[PDB]
């Protein structure tokens, strides 16, 4: 039968082997996250959902961790708010200054998180780092220095597209993602890679400064390039 | 009472510093593979419970006990294999007595397989050595070969109707690898990332089957501990840290070695005794390292009344770690020495996960300004800030481990940092 | 420039409930069609299936 | 601090500043300023179209 | 510091896919006798011991050798890739015939590593990461090589010299490009880890058989 | 006798040292545990 866990001590039924997060989610609070994607495997690297139990001295990495028995959640704790802030602070200590002329722009989750969940001001005080750009094909257009190395595409590419062309060589603050050789992650499934990274790294090149996310009006219809009406 | 003195007739690892025969014969000649049948027909219950009143912490690092690990790992088989995985990656920055069991005692590491993986109910023993020990790794096949030939492993291991193997697998430079789960990540031929706890290895492990990851030393001194009692074990120690331990004691020291003593020897007269004491006497002795990389350093102040213990080096903002003992004298640059072992940390990170990655880089960084003085005051308390955001936001143990040195080095020398700023700060404006 | 027409064309209107919006738009006169709200099912996820002894669940990189 | 007629200015070399990055026009209280860009010949993120209606500004 | 080694490959005339590269038939038997060291379904966990086998014979590793490790175990070529460029034992350049790693991390800091490096570069007229012109020797810095009570250290192709000095270094340099072998292990007298001042413990014979066995085996 | 370092067998390894010592324990080892297919891509 369901177990029941709490959320801030609001009481909530779930299935054993429920994740933290999930339960945040059925109670309401979507828990901040770069490197979990729900269709995609459970990776728990970026560290931005790192969450405090009651009594645990130790926070719990939310979107890998199962719920057990009687876990009160505190998702706006001070121990988690710091936490975000940390790992905020990691990630734009490395990340470029490039907003302004990347095409992810205004729908980036890396500025939404930062302006919800990170601190406002730097004591970075030392250089960057500096990534050289891959070229994987006349679709995406990759600038990786942006790249949080969330391994979203990664685990995408593999499970969902069936192709493993895509991975991370080295090791330590010079790991990169891409393909190691000159080989263009060429399939039918590609333009979802674009949509995952959470970063400016993986844009659209037809797409390329055409627009801003603000400027544009959407309209839901289907798709008629086949008969799969998507 | 009084700890140390530790006798011959007691020590476990006997033919170390190699002046003895290290074959089959050689182990024969000692207790080894003596009454090892009669051991294994007594069972895995009774291993364990032999382990559990010897009170074996982990030698390995995290000193976790060893007889309620096992435990953890005697549930009932439901269909897969049994693995027991001996950790030989010795990458830790100040060991050697894995190295020494390994390259002088591979048929005690051979027999304490066995005894652990029939404790464990295990089918198979993976020896995962890294890939520098190439001599060390190759004497531990040549006694493998060995014991297979005699029958001590194999089908019917010792005559007792047992069947349990025992592979060697050589690893690549990897210190991260050098941790359980990345370990297991790297048996399974991948980058060699650690892994997330849940699933704990004692539920899922290598292959996906039941496996424990155990030290070398902790699996070495095991079937001595069988073969005696582990009430004289439980004796030889604390209260709650028993038996003997080796440790490593290299640096500014006159006679660096490796040597076994009991697990609360005081650190000063082990120095004093073992190793010859500092180079310029006790007075000039700085600082100490007394579990490797890892764990903090402590002043002379500390190292004065100190033992060596797992809890008496807690008390002391401190942890034993793996038991070596680095020493530093007064003729040295602790802020250099910190900033290298950064430099190693930062050198050795998976880099899977931010916090490690982007923060240890940064910490480098800041130590390197650090050790010429090219910064200001303000930034020691950022920089252990830095540290704590580090510590404990991971997914393994080596982000907890890439700060704890900072924190003991603005801990305890932090006028010495201010120090050399403003003198970096007048030498520029003297320009 | 892009010119237009419709004074409507920028006119959107936010409703907490299905019912209050239907009721909004009949009182008002105007044809409407509607369209259910779609919430993402439940899944069941765990950090464990990665390293699977025999099932295709388990993943060839980190 | 004077406020008056518009320009676009140049880097020293004779490129130009903009990039296209629509801020202007985002934070425009008056809706006067209309932007559409593509990529150079050369790759840079440039604009085509800069329009500033001096009617709609409020300066 | 930085690595100076990249992490992408760029195809050269000297580094392709279609550089010539198989296994020896011995090493053919040496990877059969290593595969089935692993369960079945699980040929994947063999990557390391078989590209460092390839490494072995080879003298280094080329895209062409981690396309035919890849081949022969039915594993991705990017996981190949992945592996050779996250392990820093496998060498993705070609290296001189004794490939000498320094050890230049604390313990061995505090005794002078900084005098075994600078011999060493003065030995030989080269960088802390280049090869000398006639590609004999290549000279590298390392991390802690696990022989710190025995610093300051050197290895030269998986052997151990310990307890260097610049003159038992440049002896041992000169002893290696003469075509001898030099013996692995400390220079200044010690056999192993013992103390140099004498062995303060094991000083008398190992008890035999069932010394203090326990009452109830 | 104590004062003769007896592990000096290590002075004669060569390079496939090693994989020929694990190639002669071969015989000695056990079948393996099978995960019932060839591969997990499979
Ligand atoms: C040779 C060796 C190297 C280790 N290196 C690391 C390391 O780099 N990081 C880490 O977090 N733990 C490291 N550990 C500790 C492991 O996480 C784990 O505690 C150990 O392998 C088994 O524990 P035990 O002492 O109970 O046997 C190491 C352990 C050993 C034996
Ligand atoms: S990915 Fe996001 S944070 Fe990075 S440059 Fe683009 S908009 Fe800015
Ligand atoms: S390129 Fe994008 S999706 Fe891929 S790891 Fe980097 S941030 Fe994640
Ligand atoms: S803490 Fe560092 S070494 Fe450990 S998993 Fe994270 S990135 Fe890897
Ligand atoms: S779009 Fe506007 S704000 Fe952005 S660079 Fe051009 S002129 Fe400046
Ligand atoms: S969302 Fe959980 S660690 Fe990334
Ligand atoms: S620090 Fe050099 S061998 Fe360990
Ligand atoms: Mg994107």
């Amino acid at each position: 039968n369901l177990i029941e866990v709490f959320v801030d001590g609001q009481s909530v039924m779930v299935e054993p082997g429920t994740t933290v997060l999930q339960a945040c989610e059925k109670v309401g609070m979507q828990i901040p996250r770069f490197c979990y994607h729900e269709r995609l495997s459970v990776a728990g690297n970026c560290r931005m959902c790192l969450v405090e139990i009651e009594k645990a001295p130790k926070v719990v990495a939310a979107c890998a961790m199962p719920v057990m028995k009687g876990w009160n959640i505190l998702t706006n704790s001070e121990k988690s708010k710091k936490a975000r802030e940390g790992v905020m602070e990691f990630l734009l200590a490395n990340h470029p200054l490039d907003c302004p002329i990347c095409d992810q722009g205004g729908e980036c989750d890396l500025q939404d998180q930062s302006m919800m969940f990170g601190s406002d001001r730097s004591r970075f005080l030392e250089g960057k780092r500096a990534v050289e750009d891959k070229n994987i094909g006349p679709l995406v257009k990759t600038i990786m220095t942006r790249c949080i190395q969330c391994t979203r595409c990664i685990r995408f590419a593999s499970e969902i597209a069936g192709v493993d062309d895509l991975g991370t060589t080295g090791r330590g603050n010079d790991m990169q993602v891409g393909t190691y050789i000159e080989k263009m992650f060429m399939s039918e499934l590609s333009g979802n890679i674009i949509d995952i990274c959470p970063v400016g790294a993986l844009t659209s090149k037809p797409y390329a400064f055409t627009a801003r996310p603000w400027e544009t009006r959407k309209t839901e219809s289907i798709d008629v390039m086949d008969a799969v009406g998507s | 009472t009084s700890f140390g003195s530790l006798k011959d007739e007691d020590r476990i690892f006997t033919n170390l510093y190699g002046r003895h025969d290290w074959r089959l014969k050689g182990a024969q000649s000692r207790g080894d593979w003596y009454k090892t049948k009669e051991i294994l027909l007594k069972g895995p219950d009774w291993i364990l419970g032999e382990v559990k009143t010897s009170g074996l912490r982990g030698r390995g690092g995290a000193g976790f006990p060893t007889g309620l690990k096992w435990s953890f790992m005697n549930k009932p088989s439901d269909g897969r294999p049994k693995y027991l995985v001996v950790n030989a990656d010795e990458g830790e920055p100040g060991t050697c007595k894995d190295r020494e069991i390994i390259r002088h005692d591979p048929h005690k590491l051979v027999e304490g397989c066995l005894v652990g993986g029939r404790a464990m109910g295990a089918r198979a023993a993976y020896i995962y050595i890294r890939g520098e020990f190439y001599n060390e790794a190759s004497n531990l096949q040549v006694a493998i070969r060995e014991a297979y030939e005699a029958g001590l492993i194999g089908k019917n291991a010792c005559g007792s109707g047992y069947d349990f193997d025992v592979f060697v697998v050589r690893g690549a430079g990897a210190y991260i690898c050098g941790e359980e789960t990345a370990l297991i990540e790297s048996i399974e031929g991948k980058q060699g990332k650690p892994r997330l706890k849940p699933p704990f290895p004692a539920d899922v492990g290598v292959f996906g089957c039941p496996t424990t990851v155990a030290n070398v030393e902790t699996v070495a001194v095991s079937p001595t501990i069988c073969r005696r009692g582990g009430a004289w074990f439980a004796s030889f120690g604390r209260e709650r840290n028993s038996g003997t331990k080796l440790f490593n004691i290299s640096g500014h020291v006159n006679h660096p070695c490796t040597v076994e003593e009991e697990m609360s020897v005081p650190l000063k007269e082990l120095i004093e005794k073992h190793a010859g004491g500092v180079i310029g006497g006790w007075d000039n002795l700085l600082a100490v390292i007394p579990g490797g990389s890892s764990t903090p350093l402590i002043p002379k102040s500390v190292c004065e009344t100190v033992l060596m213990d797992f809890d008496a080096l807690v008390q002391a903002q401190t942890g034993l770690g793996t038991a070596a003992v680095i020493v530093m004298d007064r003729s040295t640059d602790i802020v250099k020495a910190i900033a290298r072992l950064i430099e190693f940390y930062k050198h050795e990170s998976c880099g899977q996960c931010t916090p490690c990655r982007e923060g240890v880089d940064w910490m480098n960084k800041v130590m390197a300004r650090f050790v010429k003085g090219d910064a200001r005051p303000a930034e020691i308390d950022s920089l252990w800030e830095i540290s704590k955001q580090i510590e404990g936001h991971t997914i393994c143990a080596l982000g907890d481990g890439a700060a704890w040195p900072v924190q003991g080095l603005i801990r305890h020398f932090r006028p010495e940092l201010e120090e050399r700023m403003q003198q970096f700060a007048l030498q520029h404006q003297a320009r | 420039w892009s010119s237009t027409a419709d004074p409507l064309s920028n006119l959107v209107l936010t409703f907490s409930t299905k019912e209050d919006a239907v009721a909004f738009a009949e009182k008002n006169g105007w044809s409407f069609d509607v369209e259910e709200r779609k919430v993402p099912k439940p899944k069941s996820k765990s950090y464990g299936a990665n390293f699977s002894w025999n099932k295709r669940t388990r993943v060839s990189t980190k | 601090r004077f406020r008056g007629e518009h320009a676009l200015r140049r880097y020293p070399s004779g490129e130009e500043r903009c990039i296209a990055c629509k801020l202007c026009e985002a934070v425009c209280p008056a809706q006067a300023i209309t932007i559409e860009a593509e990529p150079r010949a050369d790759g840079s993120r440039r604009t085509t179209r800069y329009d500033i209606d001096m009617t709609k500004c409020i300066y | 510091g930085a690595g100076g080694a990249l992490f992408v490959h760029r195809d050269t005339p000297e580094n392709n896919p279609d550089t010539p590269f198989d296994f020896t038939p011995e090493n053919y038997k040496r990877i059969e006798a290593i595969v089935k060291n692993y369960p079945e379904g699980h040929k994947a966990a063999a990557v390391l011991p078989v590209l460092d086998l390839a490494q072995r014979q080879n003298g280094w590793l080329p895209i062409s050798a981690m396309n035919k490790v890849a081949e022969i175990l039915q594993v991705p070529p990017m996981r190949v890739y992945e592996v050779a460029t996250f392990y820093t034992m496998y060498n993705r350049k070609p290296v001189g015939k004794y490939h000498i790693q320094v050890c230049t991390t604390t313990p061995c800091m505090l005794r002078n590593s900084d005098s075994i490096l600078e011999a060493i570069q003065k030995k030989l007229g080269i960088k802390v990461g280049e090869t000398t012109p006639d590609k004999l020797f290549t000279l590298i810095e390392v991390e802690c090589l696990g022989a710190c009570v025995n610093a300051p250290m050197v290895q030269i192709n998986d052997n151990y010299y310990e307890d260097l000095t610049p003159k038992d270094i440049e002896e041992i340099i000169d002893e290696l490009k003469a075509g001898k072998i030099p013996k692995p292990g400390p220079r200044s007298g010690r056999f192993s880890c013992e103390p140099a001042g004498g062995l303060t413990s094991l000083t008398e014979p190992p008890k035999g058989p069932g010394f203090g066995v326990q009452a109830g085996l | 006798d104590n004062s003769t370092y007896r592990n000096l067998q290590h002075h004669e390894y060569s390079t496939y040292t090693f994989l020929d010592l694990n190639v002669e324990l071969s015989k000695f080892r056990m079948p393996q545990p099978s995960s019932g297919r060839q591969s997990p891509r499979h």
